[PDB]
């Protein structure tokens, strides 16, 4: 997994790969890792995928309840504090590492949360297996006062570095942009550089190839 | 604390034909979740129409290949430049491997060539030298992913004649060199798709009664 | 001694043109010793199908619990549960025991009654949803099934062809696994017709 | 991690580095290791980032409630809150915290709490991984009732030596000055303290 | 792995499977677990694959050496004890081999020895070694008779290997069957377990629990 | 050696149209302590080979002595030690790799990762790697430690394949190497701002630059970072 | 361990259980009935960890008897097997789980059919023509798979169990001191006088 | 000499799953001849000559004369002794 | 373990040895003679680790036969017992020791007296009227201590050993598949045709 | 243990403490941690007292033989002897040695050899338990080509701070000055360097 977040002058972008692996085996070649805590607060996950998904959904539900209670737009600091307190409560046993970006009434926010309950703030962040490779791109190409397209390109290039030079990442690149004045735009498969080449032969078997002992219709209706 | 063994990934496959043999392997060499090289060949021509690969610990593989090449050199020197038969090479490799029975070469070995009758031949060796001649054999990381596929398309396993209701099995045939090349490329593309340690490139050595030729094909780099 | 490898078994689901398929092995054994050749792993709730691989007792417990939950769901909503809703239910039920997990690998398959969309999904022992459109695999021969599927599959398969493909994949993966085999079943699920066929394979 | 707090005639100054590393990889090189628990009561944290952040958040909550109920807390009160949280949960916490405050009654005060929850009031306190490398220098270069400029220089030199020798420390030197005039944040970049 | 050997009036019957596994992954099903030591001596490969194969081939070389030195066929006891002394010299070093050396000599008649990596050397009449030794033992001990014909003894060995391959998960692939008389050993074919199971089920009325 | 004591961090190297470039920091770390500075980890051998060693500094000095002895032995009874019969990079590599694999096989390895970079007699660029396990691999970009994780993506963006080597100039390769050194200094706790860099060009020869420093660092944005989430001052 | 065998012949279920309980180097008893009559037409044989077996068996027995008294009705063998499987599945993840393996043999009067269930200490239930717990199966199955016919009579099943007991007495490193054999049919549960 | 020749033949068979060539066997036997002098040496050279006959697939039927001088010759016909 | 029993009557020594060899969960053989005739008037029964037993027994047998051939004389049972005890004592401190327990039964023709020696894998030799190796003694001794008389005949000793074998077949968790019984007297070593 | 060696224009000065402790008990409080391997080549030892003493004795033997055969050895030669002895026996040694020498050609030289056998030539070298506490001070107070008095003062202050902070060091500060004038032995007692 390779996830990155980059803040630009008018908001924040996050990006991730789309390769979920069960050990050395690729389980899903198009697993979206960008989750939605709130309509304009998103987060990329790494580590125990089930733990990340579950804590993100729980904090998103509680944040939606909080917004319906306070009649105010959700805030990134609130999701940050709730995630951090829960993770610290379970003493890192929830193996979730998140890069949480968002736009709220207070502005743009980009943070990172670790499984044990620590949080970091920065303009560019990277987490996951390829987090080093992506970071190599970031530290090489990040500057203050980035434009939207500049930050998008930087995040996509960091994710591409994680895809090419890290065995834990690959496939496509998902992006989510959150600008101050607009809605959040979730570009699923923003870049698809790993299209599979056409197979050398078709393996459509001639019907009747498999030996069948007995067939019986099963009534699914009631 | 010093572990004298390491894993470099990789996948090799050898298919024996009627009048030819083919030994192919991915050109990717890795360590943990990082890529060490995208073209470090492991399928070597050792002369006398004998191609050899020892996939696994790259150091042990290189050592075993070097020792076998030296053994072929000394065999030519000591026995009137007699050509080394593939079965003789297999027995010599068994003895080489079992020499380090208690410090095994952490490599699965596959050699390919032509037998004394001019037929294609492939021999497989476990790390300590248990050897067997087989029609098709894959070894390495994606071995578990390729060996069943071969059973379905090389030996026609579980494939029965259409319309015979599983009474008559599929008639076995000798696949052409083009067919085995197709099958090898499809196997390696699928391995690149589903295995993180396979990709970058596929190098095929084809041993016919006219000698050894090469065929290189690009693979996905994720 | 691995709780997922004491009893053994394999399940694989695939999709095609307006159809899905879900297949499983029929083997149950105490490691080396094979005990039962009639342990089917594909259960059905309404028009959704669930194949569970892993520790057999957890498989049966999950089957019973999900039957319970789907029955209560139908009694409350007065409608049959859809594959996506059941997938979410399986994920939530699995994660509910995150620190005391069920050593299983559920796989859901079906066709959405209202939209006709073929839908398959997989899970790990803690409920991580793996929603692939091509195929989902689980069991002791997960790697062999992965190879067979990534090699044989091509999208938009008719039921009679998807059956052959999934059956060949399951058989050639089970013959490469010592803890899988002893029979196999394949369900071909269409919008209004679901057929179940027992396969003939090696009993070793 | 290299942290310190020094009391000078006008108040107190906390100083720290900005390098938080997971092993040998610099996870964050712009970390703000100076945390505010009250308007003029700050803390330098060392050790488990999660533990230190949780302790600081709980102390800030308790001090906000104390402010709302009984007025401005003394530096000693924040020190005791930190001490309670660290000592009672010593078997599950890995945090060493220096607490520096300024109140017109007691001037400026510094309390260091190492592992175990012990609390020690000191004129100047140093802590963290790099502190071991500047124990001598500080003891040879510390004076009481210093001025703002010389106290900043002392903290800068100490943290520069700590960063130079301890690989676990680095980045930029951040200082927080608590005086009657208020709270001032100073930053010194590597191109400045490396040439010292 | 399941290997069996038993002596009867017609000679010696040897029957092995062909499955080699590394855990749950069947590495091969074309393994030859009967090692043709020489035209008169056979060995069963149960245990460590490379260990058994290498050391029984070395045993064959030593038997050829003995025949060159003494101008006389080596006795089954002699070769079995050679292998036993070798493995005892390698005891504790990590070898794992449970093999049966079977032969038919003029001095000894039909003779079967069990030699294990622990140094145990046992002359016997009915021996089963491997993960599925229990199943073949059951079948043989139930249906064994010294007065069996060559055909019936061959079928009994094949059926015991079949039962082992069915129940045992680590045994299977194909059945290799050998018949050893005084004039040497005779190969009686390689029988694929997949088809042999259905044939035996239809002809014998057995394996009723399995449906086909 | 069973446990490294004084350790050397990353080493980086790449190929360009006319040769190779290698570089390494000048830091000897006593674990977490940045104990020694000005420790040269690039060892030149002749006018066509540079060996970059990362790991146990004692074993690095042992390899230095071994390389010096190899030069001395190749000088013996060799009137052509100045020309055809001079130490080629491939010879030095293969020797070091044999030594490393032997030390591994004796359960007493040289706790090092070595990158041999040079130009052969025929002008071909030689770049190869060995480690305490004896593993050998060659790629247009090669790095050790954190180098292999961070510098390799940046350097591969310049030369992803062999076909990119003829197009890459010496200036591009040197700039990429300097950028990789700066990135390592950013994100490697055991890195040093002072490093050394060797360029082996089949035409220019061996250029050895010592006492180099990481320049053009971006640290201003650190002033805007406040707290770890909710804090503002 | 202890020998627990079971076979399902036409209109009957035969259960065999070792008579020996040995703690340490001394065989404490050679006449142990490792079965519990759950209901007049359902018997359960048990083996495993010392103490847990008898406790679990008598607990299940009390529960089944209470159900039969409350509803004035005998639960089908399938229902009893499901109940025992749920009990064992709840046990496996408890503080101190039950390490008991059971064979349930019953005669479903509603179907007039014999039913045999094998359940382990983990809660893995299977309905099988022949079943065994422990190492016993490792031998017995090989015989049964060959000599079992679905239309077998009760005497044929007894002879088959005798062959299994002979094989166990030959190739087992332990002397289980014979077996107590019980037959469950439409007329209830009876004990073979001598096997 | 005969023991060494037999051992070399069977050892080449074990190592290469093939029959040792006649010339190779004769050379291996002759290699022992000059291993004498004053524990890699013996007291005296051999006092016997050998006619080593054989057949291999490479050179067909072969006859060799092997002397204690470590030298061997291929004869179409050779007589040695009195 | 294997059952190794021995009794010394007025004019004979009777040895009982298990017929069962079991590797794993399968009894490989039910007719195993766990004895080696060291000399015409001295037999030795052995039990213990697989392989080591037969190896050590045959080694001792070869050495005793070589001595008897060289000196044209049969060594007294005491000498053979001392030799095997020295061998085992040298073995205990070797790299891979012999894990074999032995009972030596002989008839000293020079003294015309029966002699029974018990030696373990450590080299602990004792001359006893009745001896046993393994758990066997834990039962048999209790019988023998009561039912052993010095003036017992060979038939009385056989009946006593049969009673011991019955108690073992009753209260042992193992089926040692009977015992092979051998009698050593002035006329040499003979085997009882049937003991059960 | 706290040891150091400093090169000034006239030569070199080695300094050490005198506290050798077995655990928390001060085994010897007057230990002479400055050892002579040659007339003007001395060594400061840290770590295993047995290992350091054996290494120093063997180095003294080798240097005496070198003097007998080829004349006075260079400081680098003694450094290389120490390096060989430490590096080749790294798996069985726990010793850190500073070597300081004076030869008219190269003036004064200092070579520190830590664990592992690596040899590093430095203008000034510090080692031992207390060294970690004076890494900063020294780097801030060391200068090249100092005078004899200034070098003595530098070593005295550094070792005093190390003794104050490191409990493993203590006693008296022992110095050996190697110059063209010869060898001078200086001792400074606690009542002097504590007030510094
Ligand atoms: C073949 C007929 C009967 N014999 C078997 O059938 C047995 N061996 C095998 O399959 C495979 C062959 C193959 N090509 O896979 N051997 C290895 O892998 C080798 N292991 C290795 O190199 C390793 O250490 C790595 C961890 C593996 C990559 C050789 C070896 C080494 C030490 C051993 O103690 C054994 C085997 C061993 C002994 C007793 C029984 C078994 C063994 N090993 C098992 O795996 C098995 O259990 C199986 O039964
Ligand atoms: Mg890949
Ligand atoms: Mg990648
Ligand atoms: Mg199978
Ligand atoms: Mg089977």
């Amino acid at each position: 997994t390779t996830i990155v977040g980059v803040k630009f002058n008018n908001g924040v972008v996050i990006a991730a790969d789309t390769r979920s692996t069960q050990g050395p085996i690729v389980a899903d070649k198009n697993c979206a890792k960008l989750h939605r805590i709130s309509p304009k607060i998103w987060c990329a996950g790494a580590g125990t995928a089930a733990d990340t998904e579950a804590v993100t959904q729980l904090i998103g539900s509680n944040i939606e309840l909080h917004s319906l209670y306070t009649s105010r737009e959700p805030r990134v600091v609130s999701a940050l504090q709730m995630l951090k307190q829960h993770l610290f409560k379970y003493q890192g046993h929830i193996g979730a590492y998140l890069i949480v970006a968002g736009v709220d009434p207070t502005g743009s926010h980009l943070f990172s949360i670790h499984a044990h309950g620590s949080t970091d703030v920065g303009y560019y962040l990277s987490l996951g297996s390829g987090s080093l490779a992506a970071m190599a791109v970031l530290e090489s190409h990040w500057k203050q006062d980035l434009t939207k397209e500049e930050a998008i390109k930087l995040a996509s290039d960091a994710i591409q570095a994680g895809i090419w030079n890290d065995l834990g990442s690959g496939s496509n690149v998902d992006v989510c942009v959150m600008e101050i004045g607009k809605d959040a735009e979730y570009l699923r498969n923003y870049l698809t550089p790993n299209v599979r080449e056409e197979k050398q032969k078709s393996y459509k078997f001639p019907r009747g190839t498999t030996a069948v002992l007995k067939e019986s219709i099963v009534n699914i209706c009631d | 604390q010093f572990n004298p063994y390491g894993d470099n990934g990789g996948t090799i496959l050898g298919i024996a034909g009627e009048d030819f043999a083919v030994l192919a392997g991915d050109t990717r060499n890795i360590t943990d979740y990082s890529i060490n090289s995208r073209y470090e060949p492991k399928v070597f021509d050792c002369g006398d129409n004998i191609v050899m690969s020892a996939n696994g610990f790259a150091a042990d593989g290189d050592a075993l290949v070097k020792r076998f090449k030296n053994s072929v050199k000394w065999y030519h020197f000591d026995h009137n430049d007699k050509k080394l038969s593939i079965n003789s090479a297999a027995r010599n490799i068994q003895h080489l491997l079992y020499g380090k029975r208690f410090f095994p070469y952490y490599v699965h070995t596959i050699i390919a060539g032509l037998d004394e009758d001019g037929k294609g031949a492939v021999y497989s060796f476990d790390p300590v030298g248990s050897y067997e001649r087989e029609q098709c054999r894959a070894g390495g990381a994606a071995a578990s992913l390729i060996m069943p596929f071969l059973d379905n398309q090389v030996n026609f396993k579980n494939q029965y004649e259409p319309g015979t209701n599983g009474k008559v099995k599929k008639p076995l045939k000798y696949l052409s060199v083009e067919e085995v090349i197709k099958l090898v490329r499809d196997s390696f593309t699928s391995a690149t798709e589903r295995h993180i340690q396979v990709g970058d490139g596929l190098e095929i050595l084809i041993v016919t009664k006219d000698g050894v030729r090469k065929e290189f094909y690009e693979l996905k780099r994720d | 001694s691995d709780p997922s490898s004491i009893n053994g078994g394999i399940v694989v689901a695939m999709t095609g043109k307006d159809c899905v398929a879900i297949a499983c092995d029929l083997r149950l054994g105490s490691q080396s010793l094979g005990v039962s050749n009639k342990f089917e792993k594909i259960f059905h709730y309404g028009h959704v199908f669930l194949g569970i691989t892993g520790l057999a007792t957890d498989v049966t417990t999950l089957n019973e619990m999900f039957r319970y939950k789907t029955n209560l769901y139908k009694l409350k909503e007065e409608r049959a549960i859809e594959p996506e809703t059941f997938t979410q239910l399986v994920s939530s039920s699995l994660y509910e025991r995150r620190f005391g997990p069920y050593f299983v690998g559920p796989v859901v398959a079906g066709i959405n009654s209202k939209s006709g969309k073929p839908f398959i999904a997989g899970f790990d022992l803690i409920g991580c949803i793996d929603e692939a459109k091509d195929f989902i695999v689980s069991g002791t021969a997960s790697d062999q099934l992965f190879g067979m599927c990534e090699s044989l599959y091509e999208p938009n398969l008719e039921p009679e062809d998807l059956f052959e493909t999934i059956s060949q994949a399951l058989l050639n993966a089970a013959d490469r696994d010592a803890l899988s085999g002893w029979g196999a079943v394949v369900y071909i699920i269409k919008k209004d017709e679901v057929v179940k066929r027992y396969l003939k394979m090696r009993q070793d | 991690t290299s942290i310190m707090a020094v009391t000078f005639k006008d108040g107190v100054i906390l100083g720290a580095d900005s390098r938080t590393t997971t092993g040998a990889y610099i996870a964050n090189r712009v970390t703000d290791k100076l945390t505010r628990v009250h308007d003029k009561i700050w803390c330098c944290r060392s050790g488990s980032a999660a533990d230190t952040q949780a302790i600081a958040d709980i102390v800030q909550y308790h001090l906000e409630l104390y402010t709302s109920q009984y007025g401005t807390p003394s530096t000693e009160t924040a020190a005791s809150v930190f001490k309670e949280l660290c000592y009672e949960n010593k078997d599950n916490l890995t945090a060493g915290i220096i607490v520096a405050g300024y109140d017109d009654k007691n001037k400026g005060e510094v309390y260091t709490i190492p592992l175990g929850g012990s609390v020690h009031k000191l004129p100047y306190a140093i802590a963290g991984s790099g502190s071991t490398f500047i124990y001598g220098y500080c003891d040879k270069n510390f004076r009481e009732n210093m001025s703002k400029e010389e106290t900043v220089d002392f903290i800068k030199h100490s943290l520069s030596q700590a960063i130079k020798w301890d690989g676990s420390s680095g980045g930029v030197i951040r200082m927080v000055v608590l005086t009657a005039a208020g709270v001032e944040r100073l930053i010194f970049y590597p191109d400045e303290y490396e040439q010292l | 792995t399941t290997t069996l050997a038993f002596r009867f009036q017609g000679g010696i019957i040897v029957a092995v499977d062909s499955r080699a596994t590394a855990g749950n992954w069947v590495a091969s099903q074309t393994v030859k677990k009967v090692i043709e030591i020489n035209p008169f001596l056979l060995g069963t490969m149960a245990g460590g694959a490379a260990d058994c194969q290498f050391w029984e081939t070395w045993l064959g070389s030593q038997c050829r050496l003995h025949e060159l030195r003494e101008k006389e066929r080596i006795s089954v006891a002699a070769a079995s004890k050679i292998l036993s002394n070798l493995v005892y010299q390698y005891k504790g070093a990590g070898l794992s081999m449970g093999t049966m050396i079977c032969g038919y000599t003029r001095k000894e008649g039909p003779t079967i020895y069990y030699v294990d990596s622990d140094g145990t050397r046992l002359k016997g009449d009915i021996f089963c070694v491997g993960s599925g030794q229990t199943f073949a033992y059951g079948v043989l001990d139930s249906n064994y008779k010294w007065d069996l014909s060559v055909e019936d003894a061959l079928y009994l060995g094949k059926r015991s290997i079949l039962a082992a391959a069915h129940r045992d998960a680590y045994s299977g692939g194909s059945v290799n069957l050998y018949h050893v008389t005084e004039d040497g050993w005779i190969y009686h074919g390689n029988h694929d377990v997949g088809e042999l199971f259905w044939k035996v089920k239809e002809e014998e009325g057995s394996f009723n629990n399995v449906i086909g | 050696t069973q446990q490294p004591i004084v350790t050397g961090t990353s080493v980086i190297s790449m190929k360009y149209d006319n040769g190779v470039i290698i570089a390494a920091d000048n830091l000897g770390s006593y674990g977490s302590l940045l104990r020694f500075n000005g420790v040269e980890r690039l060892i030149p051998v002749g006018d066509n080979t540079v060996v970059g060693i990362s790991g146990d500094i004692s074993d690095m000095q042992h390899i230095e002595r071994l390389l010096k002895d190899l030069v001395t032995e190749n000088a013996y009874d060799n009137p052509l030690a100045d020309a055809e019969e001079a130490l080629e990079p491939s010879y030095i590599f293969e020797y070091l790799a044999t030594v490393m694999y032997q030390r591994r096989s004796k359960m007493n390895p040289l706790w090092n990762a070595i990158i041999v970079a040079g130009v052969q007699s025929n002008g071909d660029q030689f770049l190869r790697y060995v480690n305490l396990l004896g593993v050998t691999y060659s790629s247009p970009t090669l790095a050790t430690g954190f180098g292999a994780h961070m510098a390799n993506p940046l350097l591969r963006k310049v030369v992803d394949r062999e076909s990119d080597i003829p197009k890459t100039t010496v200036q591009v390769a040197e700039e990429a190497i300097v950028n990789a050194m700066r990135v390592l200094y950013y994100r490697d706790a055991r890195s040093s701002r002072n490093f050394s860099l060797a360029i082996i060009d089949k035409n220019t020869g061996l250029t050895f630059k010592k006492n180099l420093q990481v320049e053009n660092m971006k640290w201003d944005f650190a002033k805007d970072i406040k707290g770890y989430g909710t804090q503002k001052i | 361990m202890d020998i627990i065998l079971g076979i399902r012949v036409q209109d009957s279920v035969i259960l065999a259980s070792s008579k020996a309980v040995t703690r340490g180097i001394s065989v404490l008893k050679d006449s142990d009935d490792k079965t519990r009559q759950l209901s007049p037409h359902t018997l359960m044989s048990f083996a495993g960890e010392a103490g847990d077996t008898v406790q679990f068996a008598e607990y299940i027995q009390a529960n089944i008897q209470l159900y039969s008294i409350r509803e004035d009705y005998e639960l089908s063998p399938q229902a009893v097997s499901s109940f025992v499987r749920q009990e064992l599945a709840k046990s496996i993840r408890s503080r101190r789980p039950y390490q008991v393996n059971v064979l349930i043999g019953g005669y479903d009067k509603k179907k007039n059919k014999p039913e045999l269930y094998q359940i382990d200490y983990l809660g893995t239930k299977v309905e099988l023509p022949y079943g065994a717990h422990g190492y016993s199966g490792f031998y017995t199955f090989s015989l049964l798979d060959h000599h079992y016919r679905p239309d077998m009579t009760t005497e044929e099943g007894l002879d088959l169990l005798k062959l299994c007991v002979q094989e166990l007495e030959k190739r087992m490193p332990m002397d289980f001191k014979g077996v107590i054999v019980k037959i469950v049919d439409k007329d209830g549960i009876r004990q073979v006088d001598d096997f | 000499m005969i023991e060494h020749a037999r051992t070399a033949a069977v050892t080449h068979n074990l190592y290469y799953d093939e029959d040792i060539n006649v010339e190779s066997l004769t050379q291996s036997v002759c290699d022992l001849a000059l291993r004498f002098g004053e524990e890699r040496l013996m007291s005296r050279p051999f006092g016997v000559a050998l006619l080593i006959a054989g057949h291999d697939a490479d050179d067909g039927y072969q006859l060799f004369h092997a002397e204690p001088s470590g030298t061997f010759y291929r004869y179409n016909a050779k007589a040695i002794g009195s």
